[PDB]
């Protein structure tokens, strides 16, 4: 099993998920974006 | 154009652009050498300092052949360098017998009248 | 061909010095507002 | 009052100057014109050979 | 190759150049969140 | 009022017939020495070796050329990048042999056209109009300086610049197809989408305005006389052109704003030609377009050919022919 | 009637997949971003390449003897050329042949004395070239004996 | 003898441009 | 031990990259929670120091 | 010359008495408007609107 490619894609996911939720979190928070 | 001694005292970068690199070195003094069977000539610099091309000329009433002093269109690519050949004496007289070196310089020399005359300035064989 | 080298260099630093002292000549004031 | 101020400002400036000149005359055994007039020269081992192009 | 301790984190290192592009993408996300005032 | 007061007021005078301005102190004597050498070199210049192989190429009209086959050649390969003015020849016989008047015209085209940029600005500052027209003229300056300077800079010699003639530019395009493959370069694909779409939208915006024109003229008079110069009423109907063109494609696309529209006319050619001018000039530094040769391979291993392979079979045809004796060595690095 | 070779990256791979360690099959490359194994087999570096390295130092001393012959016949380019032309191999020899810290120090003294020759050759000072050469060759003949 | 015809037409266009800039019909506001 | 310390170091920094600008862009939640982020910022650099010693010792062992 | 690597490139004193006098003589005209007039800072966004 290529555990690299099985690690490289979630770390794409976990990076793209992370900063985007700072969008989503501060909108459910509603505060001065 | 000075002697070969203080041309060799210059680094490459400070000759580079001066136009020194066509200039044959100069000799000071009058002496004899008396070559030996086994010697040769090694750094045969040959620079033409004037060109002349045969033509038909106009003058007082009659047309004939002579040579015009003419000018070079190639910038500085006209001299020969580092030609060597084994020197020999057979009948008391010295022979050169060229073998190697830069033995051609592809110049082109423009006539008065617009005509370009390309030639090879050779020492070959 | 040094005389051409002078004359071309007369006229280059001529027109360039005009340009230099044009925008030093209060070119922001050359203005249809004031 | 300008002159006494201009005298004093050069008094404070020249003292550092003499300390400069006294230190450069120790750091090199030559004078000023053999230093400043040496750093404007294209030193001989860097300077190009000359102008050997013919007019023909 | 990373040093032998840090060789476990090779795919996490493999994403780390891309991230400065992805800030510039939030700058258009954050306008769409604010609905392009 | 000094002598310099009666001068700067005259240079920046808007009442002149042709504006001089302070860039015109550069622009006029630099462009007048580039036109004048061009008229003389296109008519009377003696032939020049581009390749430095001592085979001169006849560019002028007086030596048996057409208007299309005639050109002003680039400099000699032997010169290279070297600044080769008149005074660094030993004679004007020799200056004109080696391709001297290319550098005289090119270096004065590109100073004068750069100074034609500032003058488009300087007057737009003098007339109080919004100052960004010269930024649209930046796209031809980008394009010309990439072709006459940067592609000579990247390839090492001014002989690689585009020659100044109609058949000469075609030689420049073909050789730059072979070594470089510009057709498979997306920075070239973007600006041909700026020239197709540029002349697309010029035909569109011209046909939507001239369709929706308001009735002033008669049948027996040109319709251009329905617009007097300096009106206050719009000479056409925006609502009928927009109502036409919205039914032509979409309601929500094909938008309302006649002011945001002319920005889109200003963007799309100029942004396109910025990209090709960076397309030519990255490939000045030999970063070529897409090489898809022998990419499609079957199970056995044999190369299956694509349309890219006959494309790069053209480039082999132009590669083995361009400057065919200047090459002594197998690869074309220079 | 196909089932073409799907080869996701985790699936089967013949010729076209780049699975970065799959088709290598326990040969275990250096990193996953490179095809070759690391350095374990088929080149013992301690084998006889040291003929060539000691031969560099043998012909190093001979060219360094050529230097004061070309300062008298004042040929400054030849001092700068013969100090690069064959001498290019000497740094790749001496650094690869120095093992302990004592040899590295006698390397360091040799290289500074070698660089002060080329600096003095650039400055065109004949007595400083000959002096730094004596500092150089004696630093070579020290370093050769420390083996 | 066609280089006459070439330079007559090239200078021919250069003349027409000179009259087109400096002897143009001016537009008036009126 | 280095790999475990940098694994904790990445997971702390995930919470920092998320929760800090959410608490900065909130006009209330900084002055109240500043002593919760001070504890984690001081812990974060104090983990950089404790991981630089680890490479420092365990290279020149 | 021609890659002699000159400063503002130049191979004679004769062009030094061309650089300096053609800068200066189109400089002294500039001085004849702007001599004997100093100071007067303005603190605006590019006014400098004095005459
Ligand atoms: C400031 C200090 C800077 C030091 C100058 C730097 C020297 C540059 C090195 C390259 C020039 C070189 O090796 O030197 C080349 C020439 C040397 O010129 C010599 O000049 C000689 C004098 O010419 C004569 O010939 C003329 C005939 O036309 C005149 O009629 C008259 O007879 C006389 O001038 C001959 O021409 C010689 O052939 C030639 O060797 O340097 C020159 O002249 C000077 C070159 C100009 C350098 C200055 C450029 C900067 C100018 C702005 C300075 C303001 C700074 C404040
Ligand atoms: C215009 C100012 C100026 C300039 C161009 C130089 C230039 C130089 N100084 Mg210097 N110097 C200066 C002011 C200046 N100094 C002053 C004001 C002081 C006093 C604090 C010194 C003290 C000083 C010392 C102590 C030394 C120099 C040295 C040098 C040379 C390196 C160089 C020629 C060094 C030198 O002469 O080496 C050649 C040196 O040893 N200078
Ligand atoms: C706007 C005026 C202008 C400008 C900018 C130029 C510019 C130029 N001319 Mg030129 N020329 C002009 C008017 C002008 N010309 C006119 C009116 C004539 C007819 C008499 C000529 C006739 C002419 C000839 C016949 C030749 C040139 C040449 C040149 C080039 C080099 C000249 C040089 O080294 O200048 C030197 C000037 C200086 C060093 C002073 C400028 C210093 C300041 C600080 C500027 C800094 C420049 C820096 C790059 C930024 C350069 C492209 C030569 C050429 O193109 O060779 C290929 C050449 O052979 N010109
Ligand atoms: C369908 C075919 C097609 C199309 C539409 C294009 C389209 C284009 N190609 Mg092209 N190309 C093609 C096929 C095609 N290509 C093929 C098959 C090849 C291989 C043979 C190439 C090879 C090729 C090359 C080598 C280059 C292009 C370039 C270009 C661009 C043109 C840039 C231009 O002239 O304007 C830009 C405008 C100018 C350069 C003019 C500047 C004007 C100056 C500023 C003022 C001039 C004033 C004048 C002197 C006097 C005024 C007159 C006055 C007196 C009245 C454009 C995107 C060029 C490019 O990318 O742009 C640099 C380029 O270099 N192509
Ligand atoms: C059926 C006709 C047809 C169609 C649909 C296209 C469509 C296209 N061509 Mg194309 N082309 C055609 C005929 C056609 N062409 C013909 C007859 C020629 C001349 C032989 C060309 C020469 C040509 C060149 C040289 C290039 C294209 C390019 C393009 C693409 C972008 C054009 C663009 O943005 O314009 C703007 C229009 C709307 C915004 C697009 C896929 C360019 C491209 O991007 O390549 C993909 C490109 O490089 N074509
Ligand atoms: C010799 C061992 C040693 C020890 C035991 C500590 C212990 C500590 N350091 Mg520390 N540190 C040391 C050496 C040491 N340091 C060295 C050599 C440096 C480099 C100069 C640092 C640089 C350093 C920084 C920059 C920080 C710490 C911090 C801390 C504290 C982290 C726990 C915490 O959040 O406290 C909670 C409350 C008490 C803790 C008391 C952090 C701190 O002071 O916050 C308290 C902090 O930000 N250390
Ligand atoms: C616990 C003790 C300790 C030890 C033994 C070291 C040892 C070392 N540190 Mg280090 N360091 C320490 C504590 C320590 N550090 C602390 C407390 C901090 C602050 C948090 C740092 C911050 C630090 C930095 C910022 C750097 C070092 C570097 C280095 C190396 C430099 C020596 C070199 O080039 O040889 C060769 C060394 C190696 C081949 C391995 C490293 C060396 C292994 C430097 C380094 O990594 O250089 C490559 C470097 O840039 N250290
Ligand atoms: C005080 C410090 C600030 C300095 C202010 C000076 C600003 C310029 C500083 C950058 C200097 C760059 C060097 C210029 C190179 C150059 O002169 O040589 C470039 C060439 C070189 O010239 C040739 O060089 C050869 C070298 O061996 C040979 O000597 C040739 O004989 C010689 O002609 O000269 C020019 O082309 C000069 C520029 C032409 C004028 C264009 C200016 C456009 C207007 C700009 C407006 C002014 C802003
Ligand atoms: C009746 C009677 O008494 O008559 C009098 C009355 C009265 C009023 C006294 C008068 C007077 C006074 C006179 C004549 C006064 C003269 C004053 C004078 C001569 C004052 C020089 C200062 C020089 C300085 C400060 C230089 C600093 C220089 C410094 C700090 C440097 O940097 C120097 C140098 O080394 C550096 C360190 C590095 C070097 O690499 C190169 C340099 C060059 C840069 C009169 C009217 O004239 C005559
Ligand atoms: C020229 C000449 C010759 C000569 C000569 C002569 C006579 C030369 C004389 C030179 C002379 C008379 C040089 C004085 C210097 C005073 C200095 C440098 C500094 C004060 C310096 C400082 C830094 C001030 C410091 C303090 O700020 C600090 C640090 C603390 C503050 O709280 C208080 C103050 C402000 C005080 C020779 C020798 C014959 C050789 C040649 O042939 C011809
Ligand atoms: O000149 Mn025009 O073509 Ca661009 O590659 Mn190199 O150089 Mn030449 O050869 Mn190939
Ligand atoms: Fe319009």
């Amino acid at each position: 099993d290529t555990r690299l490619l099985v690690i490289a894609a979630p770390v794409l996911v976990a990076a793209s998920w992370a900063l985007f939720n700072i969008g989503r979190l501060a909108i459910q928070q509603i505060q001065r974006l | 154009a000075l002697t070969k001694s203080q041309i060799n005292e210059l680094s490459y970068l400070q000759v580079k652009g001066t136009g020194l690199a066509n200039r044959c070195a100069e000799v000071v003094g009058e002496d004899s050498i008396k070559p030996k069977p086994g010697a040769k000539l090694v750094d045969m610099c040959i620079e033409p300092k004037a060109w002349a091309v045969e033509e038909e000329v106009g003058k007082a009433g009659k047309t004939e052949k002579k040579f015009v002093n003419s000018k070079v269109m190639t910038r500085q690519t006209y001299t020969l360098d580092a030609i060597e050949g084994p020197i020999t004496v057979d009948g008391g007289k010295i022979t050169f017998s060229e073998k190697e070196g830069i033995d051609y310089a592809a110049t082109t020399v423009q006539l008065p009248g617009g005509e370009r005359v390309p030639f090879l300035f050779t020492v070959k064989d | 061909m040094l005389t051409l080298k002078i004359l071309v260099y007369t006229t280059v630093i001529f027109f360039v010095s005009l340009f230099i002292f044009g925008f030093l000549s209060s070119d922001p004031s050359r203005n249809p507002n004031r | 009052e300008e002159k006494r101020l201009q005298e004093l400002k050069h008094c404070r400036l020249a003292m550092i100057g003499v300390f400069g000149l006294w230190a450069q005359a120790q750091a090199s055994g030559v004078g000023v014109t053999e230093q400043i007039g040496a750093a404007l020269t294209t030193p001989d081992y860097y300077a190009k050979a000359g102008y050997f192009l013919p007019e023909g | 190759k990373l040093p032998e301790a840090y060789a476990f984190l090779n795919p996490i290192v493999d994403v780390m150049p891309v991230i400065p592009v992805l800030f510039f993408l939030l700058a258009f996300v954050w306008q769409a969140a604010v609905s392009f005032r | 009022v000094s002598l310099w007061e009666r001068f700067c007021a005259w240079i920046t005078s808007t009442e002149n017939r042709l504006y001089i301005g302070w860039f015109g102190c550069l622009m006029f004597p630099t462009l007048l020495t580039a036109t004048s050498c061009f008229i003389i070199a296109f008519i009377a210049a003696p032939p020049v070796d581009i390749d430095g192989i001592r085979e001169p190429v006849s560019g002028s009209l007086l030596y048996g050329n057409n208007i299309i086959s005639g050109a002003v050649v680039p400099s000699s390969n032997a010169i290279g990048m070297h600044f080769y003015p008149i005074w660094e020849a030993a004679s004007v016989d020799e200056w004109l042999y080696n391709g001297g008047p290319y550098q005289l015209i090119v270096l004065h085209f590109l100073l004068g056209v750069s100074a034609y940029m500032g003058r488009e600005w300087e007057l737009s500052y003098r007339l109080g109009m919004r100052p960004w027209i010269f930024v649209a003229f930046s796209a031809p300056v980008a394009a010309a300086s990439a072709v006459f300077l940067v592609y000579p800079i990247g390839q090492g010699s001014f002989s690689d610049g585009m020659p100044l003639g109609i058949s000469g530019t075609f030689n420049f395009m073909l050789v730059f197809q072979a070594e470089h493959n510009i057709l498979m370069h997306p920075f070239h694909m973007a600006g041909v989408a700026g020239v197709f779409g540029g002349s697309l939208f010029s035909a569109m915006h011209g046909s939507l305005v001239t369709s929706s024109l308001i009735r002033e003229t008669t049948e027996n008079e040109s319709t251009n006389y329905g617009y007097k110069f300096g009106q206050e009423e719009e000479t056409y109907n925006i609502v009928a052109a927009h109502g036409y063109f919205g039914r032509l494609i979409f309601q929500y696309a094909s938008f309302n704003n006649s002011r945001a529209l002319h920005f889109f006319l200003a963007l799309w050619p100029v942004v396109g030609i910025w990209i090709t001018a960076m397309g030519i000039s990255t490939m000045a530094f030999n970063l070529n377009g897409f090489n898809f040769n022998q990419s499609v391979v079957d199970s056995q291993g044999r190369v299956i050919n694509t349309w890219a392979d006959i494309l790069n079979r053209a480039n082999l045809g132009i590669e083995v022919m361009h400057e065919r004796n200047a090459h002594n060595f197998p690869l074309d690095l220079a | 009637s196909v089932f073409g070779l799907i080869g996701d990256g985790t699936s089967y791979s013949e010729g076209a997949a780049y699975g970065t360690d799959q088709a290598d099959k326990l040969y275990s490359p250096y990193s996953v971003y490179s095809p070759e194994g690391e350095k374990s087999l088929y080149k013992p570096d301690s084998a006889e390449y040291l003929a060539r390295k000691k031969a560099v130092l043998a012909e190093t001393k001979n060219r360094l003897q050529k230097i004061p012959g070309y300062v008298d016949k004042k040929e400054w380019f030849n001092v700068k050329d013969e100090l690069t032309r064959y001498m290019y191999e000497t740094r790749g020899a001496v650094r690869s042949l120095s093992s302990s810290v004592t040899q590295k120090e006698k390397a360091e003294v040799f290289f500074r004395a070698l660089e002060d020759t080329y600096g003095a050759a650039t400055l065109k000072k004949g007595d400083a070239v000959k002096a730094s050469n004596d500092k150089a060759i004696a630093a070579l003949d020290a370093f050769t004996a420390t083996l | 003898m066609e280089a006459l015809v070439y330079t007559f037409l090239l200078i021919g266009t250069l003349m027409v441009i000179f009259f087109a800039v400096f002897f143009r019909e001016t537009p008036r506001i009126l | 031990m280095i790999t475990a310390l940098t694994a904790l170091f990445v997971l702390v920094s995930l919470a920092l990259v998320v929760t800090v600008p959410v608490a900065l862009a909130t006009p209330g939640e900084w002055e109240t929670s500043k002593d919760q982020f001070n504890k984690i910022f001081q812990l974060w650099v104090g983990l950089v120091v404790a991981i630089a010693t680890a490479d420092g010792i365990s290279t020149a062992i | 010359n021609a890659r002699f690597a000159n400063g503002k490139p130049q191979s004679i004193e004769a062009k030094y008495i061309m650089r300096s006098p053609a800068e200066w003589d189109r400089f002294m005209r500039f001085m004849d408007r702007y001599a004997e007039a100093n100071g007067l800072g303005f603190s605006s966004x590019x006014x400098x609107x004095x005459x």
